[PDB]
């Protein structure tokens, strides 16, 4: 997602097709008409990068973290890989 | 040292179209219906000349015969 979805300016160009694509992904997701049937995944390896407007309550609002497993998944992946 | 250079990016207008498919396939129809019409009247103008031909054979014949029987006639009456 972070590819498409940046901060508001902070790019060098004249054509300025990085900002019309988050603003209507913007206006899609959460804009005057109400669509309620739907639910959007991303996920991504630098948060940072990600357009602060995106995090936010109302949009998107709920993060995970994934982390470095511990012993016991350790031992449970490699019996997975091992069966 | 505050001496910024950029670089350009590019992008390509949409080509002329996108009014011509639907003012155009509309021409089309148009165009065929108009040519199925133009061969239905060449036909139609054709046997119409023909007939016109046919009709001047009889007109020439039918004057010659009243004329040679005008003549008949008067030379014997007198």
């Amino acid at each position: 997602i972070d590819a498409i979805c940046k901060q508001r300016g902070s790019m060098a160009g004249s054509t300025g097709v990085h900002d019309t694509v988050v603003n209507q992904l913007l206006s899609k997701i959460d804009g005057v008409e109400q669509l309620n049937n739907i639910l959007v995944i991303g996920m991504t390896n630098r948060p940072d990068l990600i357009d602060e407007a995106l995090l936010r309550p109302g949009r998107l609002e709920v993060k995970m973290e994934i982390g470095l497993p511990d012993e016991k998944g350790r031992l449970q992946i490699l019996h997975i890989h091992t069966a | 040292d505050m001496r910024n250079e950029l670089e350009e990016m590019q992008r390509r207008a949409d080509q002329l179209a996108d009014e011509s498919l639907e003012s155009t396939r509309r021409m089309l129809q148009l165009v065929e219906e108009s040519k199925d019409a133009g061969i239905r009247t060449l036909v139609m103008l054709d046997e119409q000349g023909e007939q016109l031909e046919r009709i001047e054979e009889g007109m020439d014949q039918i004057n010659k015969d009243m004329k040679e029987a005008e003549k008949n006639l008067t030379d014997l009456g007198k």
